[PDB]
């Protein structure tokens, strides 16, 4: 659409612009059209699709909480009844960050995955449709929470099949692909020994392997390696 | 809440 | 418009919702639907109205100074011609941030200040008209600029008027005109001493007038006399 | 930069 007349590279530019200026959903509607472009993308310009739409998302993923949690107070014993303004604006918050989902989701079916060959490639998008359909599991309900968390597993388990073949225990798509299913084990799917064994695996096989790096990639896998430790302190 | 992947 | 539907303590319980959010675009929205319903607004919602919108266009100037600064940057002498992207981007956020300055204007003019007969509305709402203007003025050139500035002055001195007559030195509403005043001279109007003696009459006439205040008046105008004394610092 | 009036 609105972004179908600026060139590719342009889109690229400005994507990197709107990020220096904290202006995310600028950088998410630029990154849009540049993958509309039909084009795969670089590296780079994965990271920037994702940093555009983890920051949007993001925030919607914050205010959906602080409205969550005013609602579910509004709705316990003894509280007075104040009309149905939060329910309402909980659910239009909630409805826009499916939209930016369902977006994500849109451009990673149409047509990212299907046209990404290199395992670091597709394994990032793989990741990302994990990502995505965890997010919205994280404000379903009922059966549709039930097959919701199923994609988001299915999308995971491809990723993670795929990167143990194909990548080094270290790398960090590969790392941060094992992190988020950790997440999603015990957030999501209620198996916090699955998240646990997953993220104690992942640490110690990445830790054998820290020898092999120099020390810019060592940097990198060290932080996401900081990461899983911090989440099994948290769960045991 | 648990820690995922941070954006780079 | 789009408020046209809600009631109005409705639009005031999601504004509410949404500053507890974070959601200040949502807050805004909320706000102008309030004000569109025609009644005056007490001093809760004048402070709604000014919170969502400050920080609407808070975040518009701090992106408009990250881009106007890298096309200075890439304007310079021997730089890489980097194609009309830079100013692209930079007119788009700058064009965007002059429509929030429009919009809050237009509902100062249709019809809060004509309507505002205490001297605490009134104030109030010329110091945001002078602080639109000022927004404005920071991205103007040329004779433009200097329409808007003397808008910006014209709105300021017939608050300070009213605020001097009306209210006591230590008013934080005549405080924080006083202060934004003193900035505009500061930074916009290129009137450092008048900024620098208007910052310390405000601050000395308010020391004398603190022992009249009980300790919460007290809180709310010490701090702004900090600000005064902040930029006196800054200044000299 | 010189500071002006906070919000609430
Ligand atoms: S080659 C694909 C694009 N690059 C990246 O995603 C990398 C960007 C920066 N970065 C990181 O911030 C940390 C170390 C946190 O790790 C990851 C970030 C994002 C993902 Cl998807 C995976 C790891 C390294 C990765
Ligand atoms: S009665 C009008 C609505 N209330 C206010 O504007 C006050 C809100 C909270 N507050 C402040 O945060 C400080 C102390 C910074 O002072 C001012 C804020 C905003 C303005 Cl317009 C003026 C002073 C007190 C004022
Ligand atoms: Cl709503
Ligand atoms: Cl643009
Ligand atoms: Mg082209
Ligand atoms: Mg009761
Ligand atoms: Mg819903
Ligand atoms: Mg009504
Ligand atoms: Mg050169
Ligand atoms: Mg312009």
């Amino acid at each position: 659409g609105a972004m179908g007349s600026m060139e590719r590279a342009s889109l690229i530019q400005k994507a990197k612009l709107a990020e220096q200026a904290e202006r995310y959903e600028d950088m998410a509607a630029f990154m849009k059209g540049a993958v509309e472009k039909g084009e795969e993308l670089s590296c780079e310009e994965r990271n920037l699709l994702s940093v555009a739409y983890k920051n949007v998302v993001g925030g919607q993923r914050a205010a959906w909480r602080v409205l969550s949690s005013i609602e579910q107070k509004s709705n316990e014993e003894g509280s007075e009844e104040k009309g149905p303004e939060v329910r309402e604006y909980r659910e239009k918050v909630e409805t826009e960050l499916q939209g930016v989902c369902d977006t994500v989701l849109g451009l990673l079916d149409s047509h990212l995955i299907k046209e990404a060959g290199d395992a670091e490639s597709r394994v990032f998008y793989l990741k990302m449709k994990g990502d995505y359909y965890r997010y919205l599991a994280e404000v379903a309900t009922g059966d549709d929470k039930k097959r919701i968390i199923d994609s988001a597993r299915s999308a995971y388990q491809e990723a993670m099949d795929i990167s143990k073949k194909e990548m080094p225990p270290t790398n960090p798509i590969r790392l941060g692909l094992a992190l988020n299913f950790s997440v999603f084990h015990y957030e999501i799917a209620n198996s916090p020994e699955e998240a646990i064994s997953l993220a104690k695996t992942t640490f110690d096989e990445a830790m054998a392997d820290l020898h092999t790096l120099s020390e810019d990639s060592y940097k990198d896998s060290t932080l996401i390696m900081q990461l899983l430790r911090d989440n099994l302190t948290l769960w045991t | 809440r648990s820690t995922s992947t941070p954006n780079v």
